[PDB]
């Protein structure tokens, strides 16, 4: 979450929380996804399988956190 | 680390070089390329009877050879669009039934596929596609216009990228194979455009086209990532054409500068000419190595996107410079159509736009370098 | 030192800008340019009834205006070739009788002139012309082929440069005005070429053409220096066309980048696009100032060859970059003929060849800098 | 429209060219430039006894002459920073009392001024200045660090730009002249940097510096626009130095290429060398004309910002290319310090950063072209 | 065809990367590089006890690693000049006795060699050397000045190229190893020069130096071809340094552009910055692949001169662009010496001169392309 | 007001109204000011004198509208 | 004559004399003429009128010397 | 011999014969040697060994012809 604000959104979106719809608001896209996946790999040791990149897991920080736990 | 081709790979390359001389839409030449095996190079025998199932390096080397010997670049481009943007996502993401149904005739060129994503308002940014697909039982209803479809007029199938869920953004699109006979398809006449005359370019409209769900490629929502995977194939392999075309430009300039005289010396004796040619040779060695590296890396299951985007950019930019420099070297004769030189610049200027503009390639490179 | 145009010069420029909209070979448009006064701008009233006798700066400013508003660059180019390479040497070196005979209809465009020096083996080097002229009493007999004659098919007169004395080398050539009706002239069909479709380009052969000595321009042996003087006019004034054409390219890119959106912003918001446009503006201000400086200097009776060669080079090189960058900015739409953008690159690539290639301009610059 | 200098302007230019030979911080040379009149060129006699009150064109022409004949570019740069970034805003926005108090000694160079806006976090973006100024009765208290102050160590006054009201954003800054003797100023040692050794560059800290309100330039809140006006002066006039420096580079390359031989010919006979020099001449004519145009336009009371930004960009970019090409032409001798060539590249690389980087100049150009 | 390094080659590369941190003339660092094995990489164990006898690819990969991690480029350059221009021709053309006598201490760096061919009038053209060698019984007497000797002041031996027979032209020169203690050698102080401060550069004079004939490398007359063979080694392997240095530049720019903010975004968000970095990445991938290709080809016993000249040119040109772009990205901080960025441009400008200028590399490329 | 949204802010800021603090939120800056002043000249025939560029007039659309009326 | 050898021909043509046919052998051409005319202006104060550039005067060094004397 | 005149010397040296000293007059140099060696390989099937590149064999066309025969 600090990550998305700093690396992905930089300036503002200081309203960002575990419920912000990441896909719907365009926060996660083809470019930001690459950076997020690298961060997840670095910070948590988790390499998200292709099957798992979907709207259920990437809906928001909470659901994404849930996927990383499962993995 | 070596730059050695196997005897077999060398043989195939020489076969491609020799094939060039054996050559509306040039359907007979398309079918000749089909018989040579151009559309089947990367298709496994499992799916097409004479599919070669070559690895990426062998495939790009043969394509380079064809780009060198076949002067109809536009035709090669049409063929590569069909193979890499259409046959490969089918191979990678189609059901087993779809693959057995479609690949045999794609592989021979008996049926032709076109890739359709760009719209009136979607070009470099394809995040928001106005083309929609609505689920209705076992079928999808597709609605929208696609604006620059290579092979649009000749296509037997369209690989069409459509929004299935606006709220899922990036993961809200889906890929579909849309047969040409689907009621509701209309296609405009081939555009008049600067180059690549043999590769038709067309507007295609989908007016409530109903297709069975078995025509979907991958799962609902996977459209953006399947498109990225197809561009990884196209940006890598299709551009091998222009590395061959540049070897031809260079060979022609060397011959001409050694033959043409002004004031009792060959023009090769002026460094304004010869150093210009030296830089064509430099940029070509560079672009070729970048291609080989991208193709090798794509075979390694690492993220090869940076290498592919660098190769696409370097090849297409070198090709524009090659087209301009060939005209310069040839003088008025290069400006005349009979000079058989001025197709390089016309075609090259296409290559810095399609498959993502040079600006988009740099966006991708910057992203893979880790730039925020 | 000032950059102020007089009220009159401004008025003429605005008149040129407005004239653009009022517009095989486009003979009707040629005649419309004739009526506007395009072919008479630098001709004194003494020799043509509505000849404007404008100074060089006023003349180039009007031409720039036409290059901006008239989209048929090729047509302007044909007109400027006729005026600067043909009408001006006639004005400067023709007998008084030749001037009164020829200039009135040249000045209105009723008769058309073509410049003919390049041959099969003479292009950048024109030191050794295979075309000969033999004196026979009061007549000269001309024999040889000229290979790239702009206006070749439509010409009523050829200004032809021929060897009169091999042993006098550089001072062994002579200029002649050769009427089209001279028995022994044959002209090939217009070449198909990359751009400038409205400006015919042709092979012209002179098979024992007999002409009266009063058709000679200047003295026997003065051919090389008269040709240099005509290129001083052409390299200076003809290239004003492309400075106008580049203002148009730039205006089109600014409009497009402010209108076209990708992902909810105008493409003007990407520095890859906007900084590209900024550099088109920079290169254009530069090329325009270089033109103004060359035209001013040409009016000062100093050697203005360096300034003219720098201007020709900078304009023609900027014009090639402008053509490429306009396509880049416009994307696929710029590649399509209906995008009305891709004529700039096609035409620009001509402009770095004719009137001496860029390499020859640098030869001249180096010489005027005093390089050995 | 003409490019003619008056007899007087020519005389002044020749005087500047001759002055070059008459030449820690080189204080004696600074004072010699003071006596020549360098710091008083644009100051009206009303404010300084030997102030020349020259127009912009005359002023830039003299500066160009000095940039050509004075090899200490860094020294000229220090002098121009003082004059254009400091003396001019004082002249334009100081109270009458401040002007009579400060300008006489600024004009002779007896007192030296430094411009101070950049901070640890403010460089290309100066919208948010961490340096604050708080009103307290008839005084302001200034607090903050300024990070790259040219003339920092030698300055008798700082023109300092500070935030007076955070909420007024762009219109919330104010300009102040801060005397060096104000308690609370500390200055770091001169930085070691790539070029321009004679122009000190320093960190300057303002620790609760109290100054009287009569030291404010203009009104509270006008800081951003006064800074823009001072950059209009600096970007226009200071860069005249480097146009002169480039004439010197070019003269040196022509002499060297005509003198130095390799294998029994002068190196001028290789087009790799001579065409390189031709392009230095082209880029220099271009940059000089752009300067003249920007200076003329600045005298017309129209928005001249586009022309000034184009000139700054073209001059500074040409100067980097000139520095590199001079080394290339001179070979190892240009790489050696005794070759007296390699200061151009070291100095030139400064010129694409200070007064706004090349990227910022393109931002300004894009804005003046109307790009959104 | 693959781009895979063996586990051993990867290990050696990582060892080189780690070694960088462990670091008048920096003799202690020179000896540390000696202990690491830098001077022995391509020397067979047969001739030096800890000589690694690595192949060309392994050797260049380690050198690249050192160029990346060791910030003293000048020091690496001194070391590579010694190894590739001196140790390799000794290895390839020295008698067995000379090899056993000289290589053990060359290989550890205990003795240092310098290459000496350039003269007051011989630089790019080395066809006519003023330095002579006269046979006298079993000895040669050497007479002449060598003008730019890297390692001149520190050299224990000079590899000196001298004319033995004027009439044999190209095949009239001979190579000699000249020990430093030979009476008649004098060396000027190290030149002050733009970059590469740790690599001494000196004038060396040979005043009737007598040496035994066993110090000749190869046969009388073979001098030109032995020099060509040593430049094949140097142009190929020495330039691996700068590919590493460019990886460092790129890494620094990415870090900085992701950290430095202007107006509340990282500067990476401006395409003027990020697309600039993307092109540094492109040019670096290209130069690295060209190096790998040249090194591989050099191991194949084909004429590898074209590939080596292309690599030298591409690396050294990319390195100049990298040095300039690093400054641009870093702003004022890159201009300051403490920014630790501005050594790249200073060093890079050397790399386009030594080992043959860029113009000479294009001469060689043109020749290998078959241009007349 | 349509102008500021379309030309200056393009995407979003659909909350913009006659009370949005233009200076305080960074909407009006050295670059956007040039475009605004040109628009004002084109659309209203008014060339804002230098004295009049200040935080009172450019506070928001209402105050700016007030200045253009006065002029 | 030293001039033509050094500036115009540089290397060799050490056979050059007052009889060498300058036009016929291609020694004087459009480029070398410019340098020669500048030299003549510098070294002798003479600016050759246009009428006088012809094969009679520029035949060789002797004839050219004759023209410069006349002028 | 036709080769040296056309490819190596192009313009003139029409005095060239089997006795012209190729090394001494600078006709054979590092660049022209490459082209000559390629021609010899193409035209005669002979790849001149390194030992054989010397002033005895490359003195003139006659001596060079003699070497190619031997090989
Ligand atoms: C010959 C040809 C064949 C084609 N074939 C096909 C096909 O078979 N199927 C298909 O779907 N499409 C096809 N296209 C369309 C092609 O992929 C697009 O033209 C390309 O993606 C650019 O889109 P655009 O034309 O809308 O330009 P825009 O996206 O409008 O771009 C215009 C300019 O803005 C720049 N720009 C846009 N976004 C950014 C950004 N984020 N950063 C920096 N700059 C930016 C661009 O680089 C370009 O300079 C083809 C195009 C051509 C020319
Ligand atoms: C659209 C168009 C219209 C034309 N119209 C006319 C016309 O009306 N009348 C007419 O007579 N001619 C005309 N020409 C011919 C034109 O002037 C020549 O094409 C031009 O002078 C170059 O000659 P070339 O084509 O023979 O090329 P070449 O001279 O064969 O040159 C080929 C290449 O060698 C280079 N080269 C040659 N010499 C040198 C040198 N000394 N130094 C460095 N490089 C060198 C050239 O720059 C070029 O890159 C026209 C050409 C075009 C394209
Ligand atoms: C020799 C020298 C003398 C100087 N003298 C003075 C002086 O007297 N007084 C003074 O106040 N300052 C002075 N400066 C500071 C100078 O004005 C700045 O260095 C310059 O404004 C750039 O700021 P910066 O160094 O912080 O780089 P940054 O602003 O951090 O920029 C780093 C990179 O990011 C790019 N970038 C930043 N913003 C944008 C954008 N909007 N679009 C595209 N790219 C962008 C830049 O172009 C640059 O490539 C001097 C600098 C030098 C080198
Ligand atoms: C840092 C450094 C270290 C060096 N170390 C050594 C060393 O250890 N040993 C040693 O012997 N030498 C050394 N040199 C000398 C170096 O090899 C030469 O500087 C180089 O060969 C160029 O020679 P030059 O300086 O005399 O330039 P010149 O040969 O005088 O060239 C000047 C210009 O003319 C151009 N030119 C010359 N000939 C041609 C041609 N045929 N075609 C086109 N253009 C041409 C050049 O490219 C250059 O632009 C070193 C130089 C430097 C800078
Ligand atoms: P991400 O999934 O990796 O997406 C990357 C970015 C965000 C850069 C995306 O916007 C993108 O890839 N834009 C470029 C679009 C593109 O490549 N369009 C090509 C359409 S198909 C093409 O032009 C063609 C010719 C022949 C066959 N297909
Ligand atoms: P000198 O008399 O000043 O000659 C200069 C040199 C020696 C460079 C000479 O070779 C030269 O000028 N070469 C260039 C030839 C040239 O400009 N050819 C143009 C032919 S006319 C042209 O192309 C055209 C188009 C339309 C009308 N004319």
């Amino acid at each position: 979450i600090h990550f998305i604000n700093n690396d992905l959104l930089e300036g503002a979106a200081d309203d960002l929380d575990q419920n912000t719809p990441l896909l719907e608001l365009g926060i996660l896209d083809s470019l930001s996804m690459v950076l997020l996946l690298a961060h997840i790999d670095q910070q948590y040791g988790v390499k998200i399988p292709e099957h798992e990149i979907n709207p259920e897991h990437f809906e928001n920080v909470a659901t994404l956190a849930a996927l990383i736990n499962q993995l | 680390m070596n730059f050695e081709w196997t005897h077999e790979q060398a043989e195939l390359f020489e076969h491609a070089l020799r094939f060039g001389k054996e050559l509306g839409f040039p359907r007979d030449n398309w079918n000749a390329l089909g018989d040579f095996g151009y559309f089947g190079l990367p298709i496994p025998e499992k799916y097409a009877k004479d599919g070669s199932g070559f690895d990426i390096l062998t495939t790009i080397k043969i394509i380079e050879g064809l780009g060198q010997s076949c002067t109809d670049t536009g035709l090669l481009f049409a063929g590569a669009a069909h193979t890499f943007a259409c046959s490969m996502p089918i191979l990678e993401h189609g059901s087993e039934t779809l693959k057995h149904q479609l690949l045999p005739d794609l592989a021979t060129g008996r049926k032709i596929a076109a890739n359709a994503i760009s719209e009136a308002s979607a070009g470099s940014d394809i995040s928001n596609l106005a083309t929609t697909a609505q689920k209705e039982g076992d079928y999808y209803v597709l609605n929208g216009g696609k604006s620059y479809v290579t092979n649009g007029s000749i296509a037997d199938y369209y690989v069409v990228y459509a929004t299935t869920n606006k709220k899922h953004g990036y993961l809200g699109q889906t890929a579909f194979v849309v047969p040409r006979n689907t009621p509701g398809i209309s296609v405009g006449n081939d555009y008049h455009k600067l180059g690549l005359r043999s590769a038709p370019l067309n507007q295609v409209f989908f007016d409530n086209c109903t297709i069975h769900k078995d025509y979907a490629l991958g799962r609902e929502g996977q459209g953006a990532r399947i498109f990225a995977a197809s561009m990884d194939w196209e940006r890598c392999c299709l551009f091998a054409i222009f590395v061959g075309a540049m070897q031809r430009d260079l060979n022609q300039c060397i011959e001409y500068a050694n033959t043409r005289m002004q004031g009792d010396k060959t023009i090769s004796r002026f460094q304004a000419v010869s150093h210009r040619i030296a830089d064509m040779g430099v940029r070509l060695e560079s672009a070729r190595l970048m291609l080989y590296y991208a193709a090798w890396q794509k075979s390694q299951d690492v993220d090869n996107t940076k290498a592919v985007a660098m190769s696409k950019l370097a090849i297409s930019e070198a090709f524009v410079q090659s087209g301009i420099d060939s005209i310069r070297v040839h003088g008025a004769l290069g400006y005349l159509d009979e000079g058989r030189v001025n197709n390089s610049i016309k075609d090259a200027l296409g290559s810095v736009l399609f498959s993502g503009t040079s600006d988009i390639q740099r966006e991708l490179i910057c992203n893979r370098l880790g730039l925020l």
